[PDB]
């Protein structure tokens, strides 16, 4: 009965959530996100099983708006109907404020979405983390600075120096723990920092990885928008890791 | 003009420690006269004097309704409300109805009991606020009123001889009116005590 | 096993059965196909009959949602049919708000998003069909499915139903970047009249339709001269 | 809003939400009502006797109007809805047709009341019986029963809750037409003592004439009781 | 849906207020200690691990500029009491421009809960509440729980390690403490209590004084932990 | 959705309604109240629980409004709370709002059984309509008013109210009903039925000398009018006396309390 | 004004008078129409208007009383409680949807003790009232055209302590005064009194 | 009334007049009408009094919700674009103008807001009945990077030309200055308008007064 609906059990959890979140690792992919000194960058599992499907028409990257990128693990349409509401949120602040909407903001109203549904009877809860990637700006000098933020099913909202997502998230976290424990992330360069975040997919999967495997998101200090970065680019990135 | 349908007029001056407010006693309907013994103050508490003037229908139903808001906040707060969040209050009940107001405009004055210092405000229709240091008036003879205060009113005067100017006041200005007059009511309000006295006038 | 009795539920494993049930529908149903070429996009579907003594025309699987796009019914026919109505809607949105010919990506984005709503609240149920959306606007030839999980993806060539195993080999061994849509009309066909089941049903008949430079971008049935 | 269904037939027709609020009424207090020829005697059973209830009690018949009263059974919360929707009825036929309400037209509203509610989704019945007496404008009198179903008929006299049955069975014997205001209160009283206990303050009674109606006092019923517990003992 | 959750059981009680106050009670620890001229609450704010950012994370929220709160249980909960707390106060500033008083504030949290325990299609919030603030009755604090009970306190704790903590608060609570003395009382108790080393990255402060409530920045709450 | 339904407002099997009898189970749970009739008003009390030295007061302006058991409605009207306590809250405030609406409209008190009779409505109406749990209080409610004098009514969890001389309602309910009806007279002052209180707590408790600090106690007397400004009002009228519901304090009940520990110390004696 | 009513208190009763006519412009079709209205055993109101609201405003005010009176043991509301609804719904008309009720009354009461434990002075109460909502406790007051000529009357004439026969005289010069001086007619008058005994009619006077 | 604002090379100087009438008598001779907004922003009024003070609390109080939400300093054109969609919706009926300034991370900023809800941003500006004459001193004195201390001369100029000519206008001049820092209120700036023949004193003898009848309540 606390099993089927929104209600606590009597050790004061709730089933419905805790089952959400196993259809975050059901759909058998891994997400990695990493910030640096100057960007923020994340890596998800391009999986295009099918020979005869249009590899260009599967995404689980997209636009919120012009500055603000998410990522979507989980349950695919379910993550779809999130960035519609999204969208439609960051276009009322838009309105209302006149300004874009900040990404912690952003991150926030969608956190609310998702609690509102663990408390009230009848919808079923979307089984998705939503990752939003994007710069913001600092009041006292004015200068910009990336920002990862999560959102869960339970309405839990929280902010990263690096996060994997999805199958194995225990072993490629242990592993950018690892690595973190060098140089803090934030000091690093966009080439080092992506060397740890394909090194981490990896040894995850247990997998070689070519440019096709993979698709690549970016914000940065020199350019804010979230734009899709080309094969090219993840290709030498690749290269130098195999090197080493 | 619905605001002088009625009848009446209201004062209130500041002294030291201590205030009085006075109304005019008559009640009419244009130039014919119902009764002679309509004052329009309300006492809503030890510190806080409310004068009403304007219609008098919306006088009777908007002094019950902060009368009613009232006695909730006793309940709720378990304190008595004091003279800023007052004519806060009022304001904000004046404003809901901005595009059909209330035809009425109040004149409020109060004492902190604690530190000695007075208040005064008088609104608008439509509750805009001003708040002098010195005097507020209101009603049909205002124009008369507001001059007489400005000659005879001076900074720091105790409750007796604050009370003197405000009666002079009162008459003066109601005998160059036709709808208000019949004498007045005054109360002096201090830290410690409040007193009340009705003053003899004309009798047109 | 009471978790499998609405659409608003996981199960322990994060799964939602109803909307398994709701699949296991379709792929019971009538095989379809379908080919994107250089030129536009070709579907055939086979329509298999209940009686002897139908009209031509009757309980057909494809509808016309635009000029210059179309929509093929798989599973379960009334339920598509009610797809087909908000596609139409969606369509004539575009023209009379923005002034545009519906994109592709667009028409089968909104399409998902309509299906996706009815998995997750206790009234409703979900759809038992999958619709394949076939369109040639300023974005070029596309050819998009959609299932009743509301999930959506494009595709160079698909089939669909109980055929689909056997029909997924034969569009293996065809070339999308040099085949015409009237040499596809006869490959397509091919496949179909080859995985149907004669003990199973008797009576059967194909229907096909292509959107192309032919047509001058024009969604329509092929003339039946041409099978 | 909640709009279940929460009434409805079961196998062989029955409508158990019905039947259900017909044991409540069963379990209630017992309540007499009795024609005479110009008189309507209305009689309860209450709660009991304590040394520490309030002298002054509550009064469990109702006036509707100057011209109708109303007595019941079953619980008693339900019951002073039901009475309030009555009272509203009442004063909107004064405003509407000047006249006063007439008795057989206010008990088939108050019977329609309790019909609906046995038919709408959202809500249960009321678990209420009513027996509801008075006198038209040419001095007639009426007394009628409703049951939870909504079924209402006219009486003589009647007997509704707790021992319904046994009063009802003494009463076919020995009622007669056309009794006096004191031979109507006796009759009553003895009814009543076929299920209650004692006669003491175990009894509340009203006295409906055309123009005038009478919450009996204590002293006055008193007298009618020990000429009643005289007579049972022959 | 529109039909209620919770519902009594044969021996009078209502099972998901218990079970939503279990929730609560499994929440990181939080404290508070009213002195005579202000108050101090504090809560711990562990992550999971270093990858995560701990800056970001609050424990400890400013309602209005003289009043502010902590919590135990479940945090997505926690944000729809702080988001009508906060929009209650500038309501009230608007009706009599000054500030709400603490009572009033505790007094409309604790009739959100209510609802959630009563209307249709709705459970419980799982999360307690300390509330701490000042106004012209003076310095308060308070909890509230998920039933919608709330009391005055001296000082107290919520969350896991919350009977520990209230044993050793009744020893060390004076009277006739400084709020210096108090901001010392409280990190002295958490520290008790904790599961490593208390550091000022993951602990959080907020304190009334001068009618004022502010939060503790990192650097500030260096200063105290290196007297301790 | 419908199969999670469970059903509130539904009868059972005997015409029972068993979300109503269970609520009326909480209440038998709960901290003993007391209520009593004299010639100089209504008394009620209430046993407090075991007190934390870590408790603090709300340093409230005005004393006489709110305990932790006791709350005023209007001038003329106070009650007493078993149940759950966020439910009481929800009640108060509706008949904080019914008793003053009617001061607006009518301009004078309402009636005391009129306000107990609106309570009890609303009540009802859960038990009937609309799918959720009932209220789980039971309220003790004291006035006075131009009709019937001093009152004490009791409301329950069905919406059911009756009239009482004493009464008592919480957990040791039955012992408290029984030494009232042994020691309650027609003919009691405002201070010996204070005492004829204390005992009773006293005895339910079950300690041999009443901590001031673990009871309280609440009254509705008739005091002495206050002012009569007929040069603003013109035509007021006020009467002699007017009610009040007083909360009394720790040096009020002190002297009561050595009078109740006398009598109990000559009752130890005859035994 | 084309109506005419009059009201008077002294110190065992209240004297209500009023005008009989009913006109369709310039015709009359009746002159014996009462509007003065009983609304419980002690008291009475005089309306002065137009048929139709008069009608329906003094009926929603007596059903609205009969209601209040069986939801309280029968007992006789106070004669300021019952004048502080009618104000009540004349203010509230006025900023209503269908506007104001076109109607001026004259609401006149004896009060007596409800029980033992009652406290209330009692005594005659005489309320004036207006078509907007304004409400002034009055020794004397009118409405109509003819109210002015009646007032100054009772200035020069009116004292606490007439007796019922002084009373009864002065109020049949107040209805002569009436006749004499305004040009609409009002010809016939019906008076009624309120004492501690009731509500009688007073046929000396027409 | 007479409302003025200008941009210097840190900064924002908003002034304003102190009268207010009614009809044309003059009820207050120090009325304010220089409001708060935010720790950064700041607004003066003119129109029907009772809008203008109803508008800018509405919208500092939505301000002060952001903040809390947000965490982040608020900023001009937000506070601009809630009063302009409020001012829009009421088409007029709602009879405000503005002057709103302040400072945030972008630098200064000034602009107007029209009772039909439209807008502008520029460097000097002035609305009220005396608006004409202050423009004419913002036009003839007004630079590119002023310092402080000029153009606190500069809009107390302007305002005393409103003060001197508009019958609406009058008695003194109150500025604020608004840095990236702080927020500065200077109320009484400048009284040009001092008492020239010394008050009178009227004294009534006490006991002048006839009473009739007395009360006393002690408290």
């Amino acid at each position: 009965f606390d099993k089927y609906i929104t209600v606590f059990s009597p050790e004061g959890s709730l089933y419905q959530v805790e089952y959400a979140f196993k259809a975050v690792t059901y759909a058998g992919l891994l997400t990695v996100a990493i910030r640096c000194k100057d960007a923020v960058l994340v890596f998800t599992q391009h999986n295009v099983p099918d020979r005869l499907m249009r590899p260009d028409t599967i995404t689980s990257l997209h636009n919120i708006n012009k500055d603000i990128g998410t990522c979507i693990t989980g349950r695919a349409p379910d993550g779809k109907s999130l960035v519609q509401k999204a969208r439609q949120e960051a276009s009322e602040y838009k309105y209302r404020y006149g300004s874009p909407i900040p990404v912690s903001v952003l991150a926030k109203r969608v956190a609310d979405m998702a609690q509102v549904r663990t408390q009230h009877a009848g919808l079923r809860l979307m089984g998705v983390v939503m990752t939003f990637l994007g710069m913001e700006q600092n009041d006292a000098d004015g200068s910009w600075v990336p920002q990862i933020y999560c959102v869960d099913p339970a309405g839990w909202c929280g902010s990263y120096h690096a996060c994997a997502i999805g199958k194995k998230q225990i072993e490629a976290n242990a592993f950018l723990e690892k690595k973190q424990k060098n140089a803090p992330f934030h000091t690093l360069s966009q080439k080092d920092a992506a060397m740890i975040a394909l090194a981490a997919l990896q040894s995850a999967l247990g997998a070689s990885l070519k440019a096709t495997d993979v698709e690549v998101g970016r914000c940065s200090v020199e350019d804010h928008c979230f734009r899709r970065v080309p094969d090219e680019d993840v290709e030498e990135w690749l290269t130098a890791l195999a090197e080493a | 003009s619905i605001l002088t349908y009625s009848g009446g007029s209201c004062l209130a001056m500041a002294g030291d420690g201590c205030f009085v407010i006075v109304s005019d006693n008559r009640l009419g309907e244009q130039l014919k006269t119902i009764s002679m013994e309509v004052p329009k103050l309300h006492v809503i508490n030890e510190s806080i004097v409310l004068g009403l003037t304007g219609l008098r229908t919306d006088q009777q139903t908007f002094s019950e309704k902060v009368r009613f808001r009232n006695e909730l906040y006793k309940l709720r707060e378990e304190r008595e409300i004091g003279g800023k969040a007052f004519a806060a209050l009022v304001s904000s009940m004046l404003y809901e109805a901005r595009f059909g107001p209330w035809f009425v405009e109040p004149v409020i004055a109060s004492i902190d009991k604690r530190t000695g210092e007075v208040y005064l405000c008088a609104m608008d229709l439509i509750g805009a606020p001003c708040e002098p240091e010195d005097y507020v008036c209101a009603g049909t003879c205002a124009e008369s009123l507001h001059g007489m205060c400005e000659a005879l009113w001076r900074p720091g005067l105790g409750p007796e001889e604050l009370f003197e100017v405000a009666a002079q006041a009162m008459l003066s200005a109601c005998d160059r009116d036709s709808l208000s007059g019949y004498g007045a009511v005054a109360a002096i309000v201090t830290r410690d005590k409040m007193t009340t006295r009705l003053i003899n006038g004309r009798k047109d | 096993t009471e978790h499998d009795q609405s659409t608003d539920i996981f199960s322990a494993d994060g799964r939602v059965f109803q909307v398994e049930y709701a699949c296991k529908a379709v792929d019971n149903g009538s095989t379809a196909v379908a080919a994107c070429c250089t030129d536009g996009v070709v579907v055939a579907v086979e329509k298999i009959l209940t009686s002897r003594m139908l009209e031509e025309g009757s309980n057909d699987r494809i509808h016309a949602v635009d000029r210059q796009a179309g929509v093929c019914i798989c599973g379960m026919l009334p339920d598509g049919r009610a797809v087909v109505s908000r596609a139409r809607a969606e369509a004539e949105n575009s023209r009379d708000v923005f002034a545009t010919p519906i994109p592709g990506s667009v028409l089968a984005s909104r399409i998902g998003e309509f299906m996706h709503v009815y998995t997750t609240h206790y009234a409703y149920r979900p759809f038992g069909c999958s619709v394949i959306i076939a369109s040639y606007a300023d974005d070029g030839p596309q050819l998009f499915v959609s299932d009743p999980s509301g999930t959506v993806a494009g595709y160079y060539g698909i089939a669909l139903g109980k055929g689909k195993t056997v029909a997924k080999t034969e569009l293996e061994k065809l070339n999308f970047k040099s085949i015409t849509c009237d040499e596809a009309v006869v490959k397509l066909t091919k496949i179909l009249h080859d995985v149907h089941d004669k003990s199973k049903d008797k009576l059967y008949e194909l229907e096909v339709a292509w959107v192309c430079n032919k047509s001058n971008c024009v969604f329509q049935h092929v003339p039946n001269d041409m099978i | 809003s909640y709009d279940r269904a929460i009434t409805v037939f079961s196998p062989d027709g029955h409508l158990f939400q019905v039947e259900y609020a017909q044991e409540a009424v069963r379990k209630g207090l017992c309540a007499v009502g009795v024609r005479g020829k110009d008189s309507i005697i209305f009689a309860v059973e209450k709660k009991s006797v304590q040394k520490l209830q309030d002298s002054r009690t509550i009064r469990k018949i109702y006036k509707l109007d100057e011209h109708i009263y109303l007595a019941f059974a079953g619980l008693s919360a339900d019951a002073r809805v039901l009475v309030n929707h009555a009272q509203l009825e009442c004063q909107r036929f004064r405003l509407n047709y000047e006249d006063a309400v007439d008795v057989d037209l206010l008990v088939r509203y108050v019977a329609k009341v309790q019909q609906k509610s046995t038919q709408s989704s959202g809500s249960r019945p009321y678990g209420v019986s009513t027996i509801i007496g008075g006198f038209n404008e040419n001095g007639q009198p009426h007394l009628w029963k409703t049951d939870p179903s909504g079924m209402s008929s006219a009486w003589r006299a009647v007997a509704i809750g707790r021992n319904d049955k046994t009063v009802l069975e003494f009463m076919e014997k020995s009622y007669q037409e056309n009794m006096t205001r004191d031979q109507c209160v006796h009759f009553a009283i003895k009814a009543l003592l076929e299920a209650v206990e004692s006669g003491s303050k175990n009894i509340e009674l009203v006295v409906l004439e055309n123009k005038k109606a009478l919450y009996m006092g204590d002293d006055e019923l008193r007298k009618f009781v020990v000429e009643v517990e005289k007579e049972r003992e022959e | 849906s529109a039909y209620g959750l919770t519902t009594f059981s044969p021996s009078g009680r209502l099972v998901q207020i218990e079970y939503a106050t279990t929730a609560a009670s499994k929440g990181t620890t939080a404290l508070g200690v009213k002195a005579m001229d202000g108050v101090v609450i504090a809560a711990e704010k562990k992550t999971t691990s270093p990858l995560a950012a701990s800056l970001t994370v609050q424990k400890v929220f400013v309602l209005d500029d003289h009043v502010g709160c902590t919590y135990s249980g479940i945090g997505p909960d926690c944000r729809v009491l702080v988001d009508a707390a906060r929009k209650a106060c500038q309501k009230y500033r608007l009706t009599y421009h000054e500030p709400m008083p603490v009572s009033q504030l505790v007094r409309h949290i604790s009739s959100l809960y209510q609802e959630f325990t009563q209307s249709g299609g709705v459970r419980p919030f799982g999360c307690s509440l300390l509330v701490a603030g000042a106004d012209s009755q003076g310095n308060h604090l308070y909890q509230v729980d998920p039933s919608g009970t709330f009391w005055a306190w001296k000082a107290t704790s919520i969350g896991k390690g919350s009977t520990d903590a209230k044993t050793f608060l009744e020893k060390r609570y004076t009277n006739e403490m400084e709020i210096e003395d108090a901001v010392h009382t409280a990190l002295l108790t958490l520290k008790e209590g904790f599961d490593g080393t208390m550091t000022a990255e993951n602990t959080q402060v907020g304190r009334v004084s001068e009618g004022k409530f502010e939060l503790f920045t990192v650097d500030q709450l260096k200063d105290y932990l290196d007297q301790i | 959705s419908s199969r999670y339904d469970s059903r509130t407002t539904t009868f059972s099997p005997e015409g029972r309604l068993y979300q109503v009898e269970y609520a009326e189970e909480a209440i038998s749970q709960a901290g003993t109240v007391i209520g009593i009739l004299t010639t100089g008003g209504v008394v009620l009390g209430a046993e407090k629980g075991v007190q934390n030295s870590l408790f603090d007061s709300e340093n409230m302006e005005d004393k006489n409004i709110s305990g932790e058991k006791m709350y005023k409605i209007a001038s003329h009207i106070g009650c007493s709370v078993a149940g759950v306590t966020s439910d009481a809250y929800a009640l108060l405030n509706y008949a904080r709002l019914s008793a003053n609406r009617h001061h607006y409209t009518y301009q004078e008190p309402m009636a005391a059984e009129d306000l107990c009779r609106l309570l009890c409505d609303e009540k009802q109406l859960y038990t009937q309509y609309g799918g959720v749990r009932p209220f789980g209080v039971s309220f003790l409610l004291a006035g006075w008013d131009r009709h019937h004098g001093y009152q004490l009514y009791h409301t329950d969890t069905s919406g059911n109210y009756n009239a009482w001389r004493a009464y008592a309602i919480g957990q040791n309910d039955q012992v408290a009903q029984s030494l009232l009806k042994r020691d309650w007279k027609p003919e009691l002052t405002l201070d010996e039925g204070i005492v004829l209180c204390l005992r009773v707590l006293g005895k339910t408790m079950d300690t041999v000398k009443l901590s001031a600090e673990r009871l309280e106690v609440a009254v509705l007397h008739k005091v002495p009018a206050p002012a009569t400004q007929k040069l603003l009002e013109p035509y007021g009228v006020l009467p002699k006396t007017v009610p009040e519901f007083k909360i009394l304090r720790e040096t009020d009940l002190k002297p009561l309390i050595a009078e109740a520990d006398r009598q109990r110390e000559a009752e130890e004696a005859a035994e | 004004m084309s109506e005419t009513t009059i009201a008077f208190r002294c110190n065992g009763f209240v004297l209500v008078a009023a005008a009989g006519l009913n006109a369709f412009y310039y015709i009359k079709i009746m002159d014996t129409e009462d509007k003065v209205t009983q609304l419980d055993s002690h008291k009475v109101v005089a309306c002065a208007g137009e048929n139709g609201p008069r009608v329906n405003f003094v009926e929603y005010i007596k059903c609205n009383m009969a209601l209040k009176r069986m939801r309280e043991h029968g007992r006789v509301i106070r004669t300021s409680a019952a004048a502080s609804f009618m104000r009540n719904a004349l203010a509230g008309a006025l900023r209503s949807r269908d506007g104001a009720y076109l109607v001026n009354c004259l609401l006149a009461g004896y009060d007596v003790a409800a029980s033992s434990d009652d406290d209330i002075a009692t005594g005659p109460h005489l309320y004036y009232m207006d078509y907007l909502g304004t409400m002034q406790e009055v020794p004397y007051g009118c409405h109509g055209y003819g109210a002015s000529f009646v007032i100054a009357m009772l200035d020069r004439l009116w004292r606490p302590d007439l007796t019922a026969q002084e009373a009864v005289d002065l109020m049949q010069k107040c209805c002569d005064e009436v006749k004499k001086r305004v040009v609409i007619s009002n010809d016939k008058f019906i008076c009624k009194a309120v004492t501690e005994n009731g509500v009688e009619i007073v046929n000396t006077v027409s | 009334t007479t409302i003025v604002g200008v941009v210097y090379k840190e900064g924002v100087v908003l002034g304003a007049d102190t009268r207010a009438t009614e009809g044309s008598i003059v009820a207050d001779k120090r009325c304010k009408k220089i409001h708060y907004m935010a720790p950064n922003i700041m607004c003066c009024g003119a129109g029907t009094a009772a809008d203008t003070e109803a508008v800018t609390n509405m919208v500092s109080a939505n301000l002060a919700l952001h903040r809390l939400d947000t965490g982040k300093q608020s900023r001009v054109h937000e506070a601009l674009t809630m009063l302009k969609r409020h001012l829009y919706r009421y088409q007029g009926h709602v009879s405000a103008a503005l002057v709103l300034g302040g400072v945030d991370v972008e630098g200064p900023f000034l602009a107007t807001v029209a009772p039909h809800g439209s807008t502008d941003r520029l460097p000097f500006v002035s609305m009220g009945s005396g608006s004409i004459a202050a423009m004419s001193a913002l036009e003839t004195g007004y630079k590119e990077n002023m310092t402080l201390e000029e153009a606190k001369e500069l809009v107390a100029s302007a305002i005393r030309k409103g003060i001197f000519n508009d019958p609406y206008s009058g008695t003194q001049v109150d500025l604020c200055v608004i840095t990236k820092t702080k927020t500065e209120l200077l109320i009484g700036y400048d009284k040009p308008n001092e008492r020239k023949y010394p008050k009178q004193e009227i004294r009534f003898p006490p006991g002048t007064t006839p009473v009739l009848r007395e009360e006393i309540r002690r408290l």
